[PDB]
């Protein structure tokens, strides 16, 4: 029971986060209202104070004289959906014959999309994002020709052993899910959940995945957020000897049912690793064209 | 009536005759977190009025030539008062915030600063010049505590990104002739209820001066920002011994 | 519930047995450390012996409450208290009770 | 962490060393997701 | 002894907040964990051999 | 069912299978305080489970010379954990406290304790022995922390009076053949609302054996005297920096 | 306002102490009741756990056949008042003319009435004492004789100015109370409310009275408290020239309308000063008297 006022009066423990605003339907671009000549004293639409933080409320309507105009057009395609939910490379393995990186006809490749600026510009708008995806492998020799080359595509979750050999007792694949398929067939595609222990993935954590003194030699830990590692894909030419032909795997991936939260400044210098935002230093170029003068096209 | 003000909060009050108003992140208010946004079991502390308080942590000197400074949350606090005692003592935090920057001058100094919250603002490196060497910030960059941290490059913010769009982040500005103060009221942002407040800084607190400092010679030359914040709605779980890091 | 092996030491065949079980005996009052090990089930140690160990092998992940019941298999005679704790993440191994 | 908060006591003629056995399982809120294969495959070469 | 699983429970043992729990318990059934297809014979056909 | 008990507080757990009953200091349960006996203006802070939860400070051996121990409160606790870092943050405290002392043995031990709970325990010395001279107790004897203190002269209690009536205060024995632990929960005894926790002792825990301890050759000499305990409704007001004394 | 369950149901902030025991009237002492012979198996009121930290609930009519007995004894003197309210010596001050104390006619007490072991231990029974009083001063010769000289007692608060002289400006006493009689007069009396900026005055405090490193020196002050500091009583001979006469003042006191807080153990040592329970290590004494043998009287 409770007795004291103060205690009786407070608001510890209010869930109810207040909203000071709440969206509208806005199928299509606002309409155009009939405006004339307005020669007022106290009434001062085209002045702000920008200091506030917010933005203009000043429109056509009272900064000059406007003519009625119905706009019917649409906003349907600048919706999440719209935006992302068209298929980009993410990804790309190598399987040659011949070779330094990976000849024993077998290859693991950590899921991480950042590899590809493209792609990745586009979601880094966002600080965080949860969606399911659709993946897309085309495959083919590098000359992109066909060839009646069976393949084993497995998704190996973080915990599960990562085959380290093309007859690796891990591709009888039991519980993890594989996906064979020829390269003389149309391109393997499948449905992908959102697999996350959070509630969304994020493209920037700004700390460190565990406690203790973080010197120098851990600094690589510095923005590695676990909840972002969804795991392995493995992929084996299907047999117990080499394969006769050197492939190539692109990936493709089509985010849907998308959500967004916090939007971002956007990328203006180039990529140069997976893992953060380094940029070279010696080239930190404008974000975008120069000209001359200020009073000069 | 919109320039001047009062924020009262524990046993903290300030006073300012010269605000433009204030902004509420992302529209909204801090709140403690609901029974089906949890996950974790124990029953946990709100200190309310000890924690929930205004701390003034940090004065920096605005001069012709600064480039600007950063500061990040909950790392400023997590070795102040009984704030920080909890975010030792625990695994898990959470809380709101109320950022006041201050900084005044006189009618014949000019400037504007750009005061900004930026979530998860995760800093680069220039990458050895080259940009051939994938070298990393140092701890003492990354959670520079409450001193702040100087900008290397503040065009593109030390990470690859226009300053010129920090705008679309909860903002204020401070223009000297207009106003002395920025005050940003900002709710928990993460992809989880609670967190370490160790381990993890929600988001950034940004002071970029944009408009150059300038006056002639004879006015008062050292012009002070000075950085108070208050947490609010602070709540703590997963109590255990105190630990710094 | 299932076994344990918190006494995870002992490798040898003739020995396997020992690790199902740990000891205490009498000692010199100074809250003296009788055991410790990690809380994770699905990590490599003690919680491998236990069939949620292994069930929890068959998935990338879990979330729950988790309890361990110790029973005493000393005499009848015998007496004592014991203090048995949890420490959260972050917290380094307690030096001392 | 197991800790002595007394000491274990016993009267003359009983065992001064005695064990414990340590029995675990999950709580009713428990629950697992992601299904995957197992970190061991029980098997050297092919099973006859 | 008795040959029964501990019946405590954290609401017990310390002092608990509510959760509302939501997380599913569907991909533990039978077929949940079944139903994925493994190898389970090869079968050689050679030339010579 | 009066021989068996758990106490549950915090993230905390006793249980014990040899009890005797608790005893509720002077009949009455601790309680925050109202707001008419109240006079600090200050809204307070109640931190609640961070604070009011067991806290095991010490173990003491037990001999079969042993004098006695006794230790003060809140002194015990203003090094330890959250609770320990409001007592030294905040100028007022007020809590209750629920002690249970621990010490078990086997059914050919033999031994009581009397554990008893008085309030304003000053302490007084020998006077140079032939009296004449007024001398006075050094701080580490009238504030030990949590180690306690031995008692010199147990039969007057280190202070004039006769330990053999040291029972008209809430105790409770721990004898040997019966139980192995004492449990007394008391209130918040003062002539103030608030205090502070760090030049007022409220109270002190007395630990003194009455029947010696005794047991035959061969059987477990060590007998460990533990003392756990927990603050009840801890409360804090007058915020400032943290002192520690 | 309130929102997340355990907010809703805690306890924080209850200020309504429960209590476990009520008072009951009690004029008279018990009566007994008849009781027979009973042999029963289960019942056992002889049998008690002192561990407990109760006292045994067994009574007259369970251990023995009783017979019925009104008892009409009355409990009234044994009430704090009846105890308490009972004047007694507290204080003396001398004002000598051939002498090392106070030759110059005036004097300054410490209103403490820790100088006399009768009234001493009676108050130190309890911890906190709330109580108004009755103060009676008797003045004489040190022969116990009466002489026509007349005296000035005046109650001065911490704070006010102490007289330093039997002519200083304080003895104006144009706010402090005075009180003018002659030692011809009977003994001056006057009632004296309760004082303290506490809500009890209480005999023993285990603290300090100020922050800081508590060093050797500062010793003196563990135990003081100064909410049992109320003041100095000053006398002096209403004169400008040396009074004729040796006098002596002795002090009583009668507390009335009394409330006493958790009683203690009675002093069993010699008391050696006011301001703590210091004991002469030398000689402590058994509590009581002691005999030869445990089997003789
Ligand atoms: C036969 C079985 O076929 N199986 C196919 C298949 C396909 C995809 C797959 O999982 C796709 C995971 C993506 C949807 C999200 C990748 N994400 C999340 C955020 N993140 C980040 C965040 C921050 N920094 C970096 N560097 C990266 C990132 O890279 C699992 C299995
Ligand atoms: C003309 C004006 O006539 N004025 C007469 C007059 C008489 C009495 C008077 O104030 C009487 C104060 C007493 C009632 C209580 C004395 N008390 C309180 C507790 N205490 C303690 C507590 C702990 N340690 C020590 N050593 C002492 C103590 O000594 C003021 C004025
Ligand atoms: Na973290
Ligand atoms: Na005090």
């Amino acid at each position: 029971g409770d007795r004291v006022a103060d205690v009786i009066e407070s608001s510890i423990g209010d869930s109810v986060s207040r909203a000071l605003t709440h969206a509208l339907p806005a199928p299509t671009g606002q309409n155009t209202q009939v405006s004339s000549h307005r020669l007022d004293t106290g009434k001062v639409p085209a002045l702000q104070a920008a200091e506030i933080g917010a933005s203009s409320n000043a429109s056509d309507e009272s900064m000059i004289e406007t003519r009625c105009v119905l706009n019917s057009h649409s906003t349907a395609e600048t919706t999440l959906d719209s935006f992302f939910s068209r298929a980009g490379l993410v990804g790309e393995i190598d399987l040659p014959l011949e070779g330094t990186t990976n000849p024993n006809g077998y290859a693991n490749w950590d899921i991480d999309i950042t590899g590809y600026a493209q792609m990745r510009r586009k979601v880094e708008l966002f600080t965080y994002m949860r969606f399911d995806a659709e993946f897309t492998f085309v495959a083919c020799t590098p000359t992109g020709e066909v060839v009646p080359q069976l393949l084993q595509y497995m998704f190996v979750p973080p915990g599960a052993p990562k085959p380290d050999s093309r007859e690796s007792l891990a591709w009888q694949t039991a519980t993890n899910p594989s996906v064979f398929v020829k390269l003389s067939d149309p391109p393997a595609q499948v449905s992908v959940p959102f697999m996350s222990p959070a509630s969304a993935y994020q493209w920037f954590y700004d700390g460190y995945p565990t406690f203790g003194e973080h010197k120098q030699e851990k600094d690589l830990e510095y923005g590695a957020c676990p909840n972002n590692m969804m795991g392995t894909f493995s992929v084996r030419t299907v047999g117990t000897s080499k394969s006769k032909y050197p492939l190539v795997v692109r990936i493709y991936m089509r985010m849907k049912h998308v959500r967004a939260w916090i939007p971002r400044p956007m990328r203006n210098q180039n990529y140069l690793f997976k893992a953060n935002p380094n940029y070279a230093g010696n080239s930190i170029k404008p974000t975008g064209a120069s000209r001359t003068a200020i009073t000069t096209l | 009536s919109d320039r001047v003000a009062q924020l009262t909060i524990g046993n903290s009050t300030i006073t300012t005759q010269e605000a433009a108003n204030i902004i509420v992140g992302y529209g909204e208010w801090p709140s403690y977190c609901s029974d089906s946004d949890a996950t974790a079991v124990d029953k946990p502390t709100r200190p309310d009025v000890s924690v929930n308080r205004f701390y003034t942590l940090d004065t920096k000197l605005w001069e012709k030539s600064s480039k600007g400074w950063y500061w990040k949350f909950p790392d400023v606090l997590t070795e102040t008062g009984v704030f920080g005692q909890n975010a030792q003592f625990h695994y898990l935090y959470r809380s709101g915030f109320c950022i006041h920057v201050q900084c005044n001058a006189s009618k014949f100094h000019q400037g504007a600063l750009l005061v900004a919250v930026l979530p998860e603002y995760v800093i680069g490196t220039v990458a050895g010049g080259t940009g051939t060497e994938d070298t990393h910030p140092p701890y003492k960059q990354t959670q520079p505590g409450a001193d702040g941290f100087e900008l290397q490059h503040p065009y593109v913010l030390d990470a690859g990104i226009p300053i010129s769009q920090l705008t679309v982040c909860p903002h204020q500005w401070i223009n000297l002739r207009t106003n002395n103060c920025a005050t940003i009221i900002v709710p928990y942002i993460n992809a989880l209820p609670f967190d370490s407040a160790l381990n993890h800084c929600n988001f950034g607190l940004l002071v970029v001066p944009i408009s150059p400092l300038d006056y002639d010679q004879g006015a008062t030359p050292v012009i002070p920002i000075t950085i108070t914040l208050a947490p609010m709605c602070s709540e703590f779980a997963g109590l255990r011994q105190a630990v710094t890091q | 519930e299932t076994i344990l092996e918190v006494n995870n030491v002992p490798t040898n065949a003739t020995s396997l047995m020992e690790r199902l079980r740990f000891p205490v005996s009498a000692q010199a009052g100074k809250g003296e450390l009788c055991a410790v090990f990690r809380a994770d089930p699905g990590r490599n140690g003690p919680w491998q012996s236990t069939l949620l160990g292994q069930l929890c092998g068959y998935y990338t992940q879990w979330s729950g409450s988790l309890e361990v019941t110790f029973m005493f298999t000393g005499s009848f005679m015998a007496t004592g208290k014991m203090l048995i704790a949890y420490t959260p993440p972050g917290g380094p191994l307690p030096k001392d009770r | 962490s197991i800790w002595y908060q007394t000491n274990y006591v016993v009267p003359i003629g009983a065992p001064n060393t005695a064990y414990i056995i340590a029995l675990a399982a999950a709580q009713k809120n428990f629950t697992m997701k992601l299904c995957k294969d197992a970190s061991d495959i029980l098997q050297t070469g092919t099973i006859q």
